RNA sequence: CUCGAUGUCGGCUCGUCGCAUCCUGGGGCUGGAGCAGGUCCCAAGGGUUGGGCUGUUCGCCCAUUAAAGCGGCACGCGAGCUGGGUUUAGAACGUCGUGAGACAGUUCGGUCUCUAUCCGCCGCGCGCGUCAGAAACUUGAGGAAACCUGUCCCUAGUACG
RNA sequence: ACCGCUGAAAGCAUCUAAGCGGGAAACCUUCUCCAAGAUCAGGUUUCUCACCCACUUGGUGGGAUAAGGCCCCCCGCAGA
């Protein structure tokens, strides 16, 4: 049922489909994507984005759901970006920023510095709460996972970084 | 076969064509005239094409 | 990760999937994580 | 910007550092070099600079080689060898005919020295490859320095390529890496490289900056 | 007496084969046939018939991704353990013309004459070849309908 | 297959290969708090000790080590070595046999030939080729070699307990 | 190996089906050495770049040479 439903667009002054490619823009920065060749993209009566496929094939059903979710990701990333709330646990572990860069004092003999690439921004709300924001959903999730894996899983004290509200498994320990 | 596919026919079907057309010229002389008289070879290809059945692929 | 030619779900939340040409079971319990080989 | 100089091994000696520690040094007269040619990526396909070293009488050089020297506009030299550089910013500093000399290297820098190791003649397997040889006694019959077995049996019915056997040692191009430059004296064009340098006393050596640092 | 070509009866032309979307095997068969001279009725297996073949755009020969990842080129130096493995995928990056030429050479008969045959083959990664002094006619791959 | 002969064990010397990995390297799970481990997965680049006993292989032991891996290659390798064992002829013991003698029973002694033709390999030349003849300097297709590891100090007696 | 991001088929979910990452003494570069007999016999240069005779006048033979080299000689820490 993913795919057979239009793409809502709040403003989309320049959501364009040129030569089997989509490019979305607006009040925030640009995004672009290429869609696989069986899938077409067109308008609705209100000017939305619809994805269509040749009917009832194993490969094209998967591609069609893929394309619908991807274009949904672009058209939401422009309107309002993805912000992953990450959060540190473990006494003595903390975050801080140096411009676009930040470092963690997460138990090593050195600070760990993550230099922010393009399109993604870093921000602490606390020396425990931090945030990776951006306009590409895949890139944001990838950088957030890069942060998430800095510390090995600790099921005994939970020392390390997390995503907010997501709780890791524990064990009794000693 | 080389001469036949210069005249856009496989040796496969040229041999049928000559059989059906009733041409009993053997491959000694077919090859030798493919070299010496290519225009005559093209004529033989034409008669072989004509003798071929319209749908060379359907059962007889 | 248990590497055996016979992999089957252990508990009710063992999803048994097939990734990269090989079948395996992934579950919330990592002790149940288990791969065909 | 890898730097290099063509010189002669003048033999070794010892000196003493400021720490009162003995330091075995091979002294290399990095006699002045002239360039005579720049190798460029768009005309030769790679970046290098020829260096000419060593006084030779002009009558001793054949006219095909004197023509190259005179097209370079320099007096004919005895040795000529290229220093290979990286692929960009190649000849922003080397000009044909510039006179590059020992103090291109600095005190305490690290160099790679290339030479032709000393000839050893036709060498046996112990001397050439460090084979253990066989026992001097306990019945050993005339195999005291002989290689021993050189292959398997019916499988494979052959001896593998690269089997270490007797043959000529030495006269090999050899590079020793990360030799300290104890001292370069500009007064007379000699650098005092700590350690051993391949080849004859008197042999041609190329001293380059150590890329391993 | 069946015709046997003389020395001097062999007239050689020059073809350019664009490899931009051709399956590598199709390209190799066509090049081998054309460069041997199987297509001309004057063919003799003991004669260097056949024309000159320039393959261009060897970088974009059609090789499926599975072959680009898994098909391996094997080279034994003759030293023990001297088997060196490369992948079609990385020879495409380094020496794609070598991939095309290796395919041709495998199609060619394994004999002395083929050593002279393969001398008439030029393979180029880019869209340009230096052999414009001739007038190398383009040659497309065709299949005779049956 | 070999009886108009394919030299048998162990050692030495030289290796080379597989990975079913002993160490070093990377990981998953743990009845993984930490230190150590257990197990499984990936990984063959390198390394993988010296002695005592025994002909030994094996094995046990000593002292180490990061580790003291397992296998193949005619149980690799005697036109490379040894010749201690086995497996000729001497002799003795036990045992069997009336005896001559015999014994995967023991004991002492007892052998190691060949000037390399071909392939192969290690080196070194001569010739020719390389679209005129030469000289110098070179590119690098493609190869070869090489690839080990410990302890201590700081981090920090901190994390963990 | 393993750990992922985005993500459907399968409204969820899932490292995978499209796609994108991290990842080891293994592999390829990088270090060292050999290397154009690499017969695809390479490149940059520099030097000579010149004649004479005869025939069946020929990418012809010779002769003479050039650049260059070899042999001879004095040797070498180069070496059978
Ligand atoms: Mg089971
Ligand atoms: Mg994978
Ligand atoms: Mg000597
Ligand atoms: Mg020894
Ligand atoms: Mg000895
Ligand atoms: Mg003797
Ligand atoms: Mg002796
Ligand atoms: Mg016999
Ligand atoms: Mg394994
Ligand atoms: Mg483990
Ligand atoms: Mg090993
Ligand atoms: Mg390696
Ligand atoms: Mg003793
Ligand atoms: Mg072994
Ligand atoms: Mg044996
Ligand atoms: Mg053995
Ligand atoms: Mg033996
Ligand atoms: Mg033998
Ligand atoms: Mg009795
Ligand atoms: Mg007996
Ligand atoms: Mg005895
Ligand atoms: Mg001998
Ligand atoms: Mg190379
Ligand atoms: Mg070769
Ligand atoms: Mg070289
Ligand atoms: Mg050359
Ligand atoms: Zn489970």
């Amino acid at each position: 049922r993913i795919g057979k439903q239009p793409i809502p667009v709040p403003a989309g002054v320049d959501v364009t489909i040129e030569g089997q490619s989509i490019s979305v823009k607006g009040p925030k920065g640009t995004l672009g994507l290429t869609v696989a060749e069986p899938i077409k993209v067109a308008r609705n009566d209100d000017g939305a984005i619809v994805v269509t496929r040749p009917d009832d094939e194993r490969r094209n059903r998967s591609l069609h759901g893929l394309s619908r979710t991807l274009v949904s990701n672009l058209v939401t990333g422009v309107t309002q970006g993805y912000t992953t709330k990450m959060e540190i646990f473990g006494v003595g572990y903390r975050v801080q920023l140096k411009g676009s860069n930040l470092e963690f004092a997460l138990g090593y003999s050195h600070p760990v510095v993550i230099e922010a690439p393009e399109g993604i921004t870093f921000a602490v709300q606390a020396p425990t709460k931090f945030t990776v924001s951006g306009i590409d959903k895949q890139k944001v999730g990838q950088i957030a996972a890069n942060i998430r894996r800095l510390r090995r899983p600790d099921p005994y004290k939970g020392k390390g970084v997390r995503y907010e509200g997501e709780q890791i498994r524990r064990k009794v320990g000693k | 076969n080389a001469a036949a596919r210069l005249n856009d026919i496989t040796y496969n079907r040229l041999i049928q064509g000559l059989k059906a057309a009733g041409v009993e010229v053997d491959r000694k002389n077919l090859a030798d005239i493919a070299i010496s008289d290519p225009a005559a070879f093209t004529a033989l290809v034409d008669v072989a094409r004509a003798a071929l059945p319209e749908d060379v692929n359907a059962p007889s | 990760m248990k590497v055996n030619p016979s992999v089957k779900p252990i508990c009710d939340k063992c999803r048994l999937i097939r990734r990269h040409g090989r079948v395996m079971v992934i579950c919330s319990d990592p002790r149940h994580k288990q791969r065909q080989g | 910007a890898r730097k290099g100089i063509l010189g002669t091994k003048l033999g070794m000696t010892q000196v003493f550092d400021e720490s009162n520690r003995v330091v075995p040094v091979t002294v290399v007269k990095a006699g002045p070099n002239v360039v005579t040619r720049i190798r460029t990526p768009e005309r030769d396909g790679y970046s290098a600079v020829q260096l000419a070293y060593g006084e030779i009488s002009p009558r001793k050089v054949n006219k095909p080689l004197t023509g190259q020297y005179t097209a370079a506009g320099v007096n004919p030299r005895r040795y000529l060898a290229e220093l290979r550089l990286d692929d960009s910013d190649a000849a922003t500093e080397y000009q044909v005919g510039q006179e590059l000399t020992a103090e291109i290297f600095a005190d305490g820098s690290y160099v790679d020295v290339t030479g032709t190791s000393k000839g050893k003649g036709f060498a046996g397997t112990m001397k050439r490859h460090g084979f253990r040889g066989q026992g001097a006694s306990h019945g050993a019959q005339a195999v005291h320095r002989r290689p021993g077995s050189i292959g398997g049996c019916a499988t494979p019915a052959r001896v593998f390529k690269g089997t270490r056997m007797a043959g000529r040692m030495g006269n090999d191009r050899v590079t020793v890496l990360n030799l300290l430059v104890h001292k370069v004296d500009a007064e007379n064009g000699v650098l005092l490289i700590k350690g051993a340098v391949p080849g004859r006393t008197g042999g041609l050596v190329m001293v380059r900056s150590a890329i391993k640092r | 007496p069946t015709y046997a070509p003389k020395a001097g009866d062999t007239t050689r032309s020059w073809y350019v084969i664009d490899a931009t979307d051709v399956v590598l095997g199709r390209l190799a068969v066509a090049a081998a046939n054309l460069l041997r001279g199987k297509h001309k009725p004057t063919f003799a297996p003991n004669v260097d018939g056949g024309d000159f073949v320039i393959v261009i755009n060897a970088d974009k020969v059609a090789i499926s991704g599975d072959k680009l990842q898994h098909k391996m080129v094997y080279r034994h130096s003759g030293y023990p353990g001297g088997l060196h493995k490369r992948t079609i995928g990385e020879l495409m990056q380094r020496h794609p013309d070598r991939v095309v030429e290796k395919a041709i050479l495998g199609m060619l008969p394994k004999n002395r004459l083929s050593r002279q045959i393969q001398r008439k083959l030029r393979v180029y990664a880019g869209p340009e070849h230096p052999h414009s002094a001739q007038q190398p006619v383009p040659y497309e791959l065709k299949q005779v309908a049956q």
